[PDB]
């Protein structure tokens, strides 16, 4: 079987802090990663590697540094790297973006599985793995909590607010990822296969991309304004005394005074 | 090219109507509120779209609560959310009818469903917004959060059609039913049925019979790794029993065994806003943060003053939650009584 990884090169977002005291955005530790959520989709393909013996290929839709993501990917065991990279595909939104990747998918065949991850941490769309899908014409699962491989189908863990589902598809689908166990370590050795290996890189004319339909032209939604929301600083009111029955008399009295815990 | 491209004969404002057990869930009623407030900026209407195997009351109850319009596409394949069954029914009805904009309750279906709709009809959406105004042409400014919540954007989608975006729920006030509104029941005939390529084999609710969700409770006593044990978490049941609230936790907890995903609370479980969350050996991470932080009030019981979950804490207790909270409980059931 041959399975595509989508994975997106992202600012560590978890590590923006927004101080309550000036509203000013801290970036105190953010580096460029590997979507966490596109780490859980690689090392969801590369447990049906070890399993089945599938051939996994990893794609990305990035400018020339987002390279290193790619050979991240290399050096856990993706088979094979493809970096699309040109400015016409800069300024897309998730149109854009998934037009792109599904244009780039089709030419080199569409395999029986594309992992995405569920969300990329930046945008915070989960809107790219749907759309991809749809411009391919095939089923989606999103938000899948465990991913696993019988026959000719894909069998998918996924809930919602009120249900816990398990789906099935036939291949070719594609799955968003939520979760999977943490991906693999990579050893010095893999480190050093993946600093080898020859990772082609793709414009939009070598892919005959219409120009059109990718990056911002590509995109009806424009991001007009943005800003650092404001935010409240709470003060609060924290107890630390030695026994935990008078720190627990001075918690519940002031629930009680402030209106927070009712009769 | 041209695909998407707006006619200018768009008009109305639609709201998608996500259903269980027949019936809206409330993000529906959330943005039929909010969506009448714009749909009057801009002299449209406000129109329901309904995909169900069983309309029952439903449209009187989405008229009662702001709709002018409602569109019933009823079919049994409708009985339960599909991505592929609701995606065509969906896009047929804008094919027909010709909205402004489409606004979807960013649940975890409708999450799953809008961005399908965007791409099939080749036209813009924005994600799990939460702020929305119109111009009085109709063009909606849908503005989000992005990057974890860091930073806010504000985006157009200024010439394909319908404008859509999904929704954050709990976020909008519903209005009130209202008995005397008036409204038209539209009946959308499906042209072409599809096969659901994915098929259900579990779907088991995850709520017992009459307990309490995390996600509507008025109250989430929550446990992370500093709970220490499965059996210990049979101390903030006893809080929520006391309270009338629930039981939630880290993904942490779920890891350790504690607790099953359905009450995991963050990023990639539950976004609750409960009247008080107990937040008890939850460290605080961003993930965490981001499931529980609109909460009325937070108190921490953590035995790390430095945990980051008291930056956000109105109360706390400094110390072990398996000596504090069943004190805590012992001292909020005394309070209730007699
Ligand atoms: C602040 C901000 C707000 C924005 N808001 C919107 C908006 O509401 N609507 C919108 O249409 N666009 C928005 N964009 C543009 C958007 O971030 C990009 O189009 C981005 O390429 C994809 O969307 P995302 O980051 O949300 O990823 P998602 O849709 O969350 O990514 C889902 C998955 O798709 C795959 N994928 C995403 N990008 C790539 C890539 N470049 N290469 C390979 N695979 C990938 C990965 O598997 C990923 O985990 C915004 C950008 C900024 C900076
Ligand atoms: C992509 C991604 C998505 C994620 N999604 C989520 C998500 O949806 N929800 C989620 O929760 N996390 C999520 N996380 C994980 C998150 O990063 C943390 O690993 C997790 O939230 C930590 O859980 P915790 O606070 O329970 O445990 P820890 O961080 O280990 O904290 C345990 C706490 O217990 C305290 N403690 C120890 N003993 C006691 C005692 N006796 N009494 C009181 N306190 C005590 C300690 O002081 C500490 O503060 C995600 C992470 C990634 C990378
Ligand atoms: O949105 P945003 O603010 O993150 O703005 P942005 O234009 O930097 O990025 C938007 C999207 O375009 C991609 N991108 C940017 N420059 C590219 C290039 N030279 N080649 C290929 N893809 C490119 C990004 O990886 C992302 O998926
Ligand atoms: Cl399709």
């Amino acid at each position: 079987m041959n399975i595509v990884v989508c994975v997106k090169q992202v600012p560590d977002t978890a590590e923006m802090k927004i101080d309550p005291v000036t509203n000013n955005l801290v970036r105190d530790g953010v580096t460029n990663i590997m979507n966490p959520y596109d780490q859980y989709a690689l090392e969801t393909a590369l447990q049906l590697k070890d399993e089945l013996g599938a051939h996994v290929t990893v794609i990305t839709m990035g400018p020339p540094h987002a390279e290193s993501v790619l050979r991240d990917c290399l050096a856990v065991g993706a088979d094979e790297a493809k970096l699309v990279s040109d400015r016409a595909f800069g300024g897309a939104d998730t149109l854009a973006t998934s037009a792109a990747m599904a244009n780039t998918i089709k030419h080199f065949g569409v395999p029986d599985l594309i992992l995405c991850g569920r969300q990329a941490i930046d945008g915070d769309t989960a809107q790219v793995g749907p759309e991809i899908a749809e411009h391919l014409g095939l089923p989606q699962v999103t938000a899948a909590l465990k991913v696993q491989v019988k026959d000719d189908t894909v069998v998918v863990d996924r809930d919602n607010e009120q249900m816990s589902m398990t789906f099935t598809m036939k291949m070719p689908c594609v799955v968003t990822v939520m979760r999977s166990k943490d991906l693999r370590f990579a050893s010095i050795r893999g480190k050093m296969k993946a600093r080898k290996a020859e990772i082609p890189v793709y414009t939009a004319a070598a892919l005959e991309i219409p120009l059109d339909i990718i990056g911002k032209a590509g995109s009806p939604t424009q991001v007009m304004k943005s800003f650092t929301p404001k935010v409240t600083q709470v003060h609060g009111e924290i107890f630390d005394d030695e026994d935990p029955a008078v720190a627990v008399d001075k918690l519940v009295n002031k629930l009680i005074e402030d209106k927070i815990i009712t009769k | 090219n041209t695909k998407g491209l707006k006619t200018g004969n768009e008009k109305d404002l639609w709201v998608y109507v996500e259903h269980y057990k027949g019936e809206p869930v409330h993000v529906v009623y959330e943005l039929l509120g909010e969506c009448r407030k714009l749909a009057d900026k801009c002299n449209q209407k406000l129109a329901a779209v309904l995909i169900t195997d069983d309309a029952k009351d439903v449209p009187s109850k989405l008229i009662a609560r702001g709709a002018d319009l409602v569109y019933v596409c009823q079919d049994p394949a409708f009985k339960y959310y599909s991505t592929d069954e609701y995606t065509n029914a969906f896009c047929e009805m804008i094919d027909e009818y010709q909205p402004s904009s489409v606004f979807i309750g960013a649940t975890n279906d409708g999450r799953d469903l809008g961005p399908r709709i965007a791409a099939r009809v080749n036209t813009g959406l924005c994600a799990d917004c939460t702020i929305l105004d119109a111009e009085e042409d109709g063009l909606i400014e849908w503005t989000r959060p992005a990057a974890g919540g860091n930073i806010m954007a504000t985006i157009l989608c200024k010439e394909h059609r319908p404008q859509m975006g999904t929704v954050r729920p709990k976020t909008f006030k519903a209005m009130e039913p209202d008995a005397s509104r008036t409204g038209e029941v539209i009946n959308y005939t499906l042209k072409n049925h599809v096969d659901d390529r994915v098929t259900c084999i579990r779907r088991e609710e995850v709520v017992s019979e009459g307990e309490m969700a995390i996600d509507d409770a008025p109250f989430v006593c929550s446990g992370g790794r500093g709970m220490k044990a499965k059996e210990n978490f049979s101390l903030l049941y006893d809080l929520a029993h006391a309270l009338g609230g629930a039981v939630g936790g880290s993904r942490a907890a779920v890891d350790e065994g504690f607790i099953e995903h359905p009450r995991q609370v963050g990023q990639s479980g539950k976004t609750v806003t409960p009247k008080i969350y107990f937040a008890c050996g939850i460290s605080g991470s961003v993930q965490h943060k981001a499931g529980m932080s609109k909460s009325d009030t937070i108190v921490c019981i953590n035995k790390d003053p430095d945990a980051p979950m008291f930056e956000i804490s109105k109360y706390g207790i400094v110390g072990d939650a398996l000596k504090i909270l069943p004190l805590l409980t012992a001292k909020i059931k005394a309070f209730k009584e007699s």
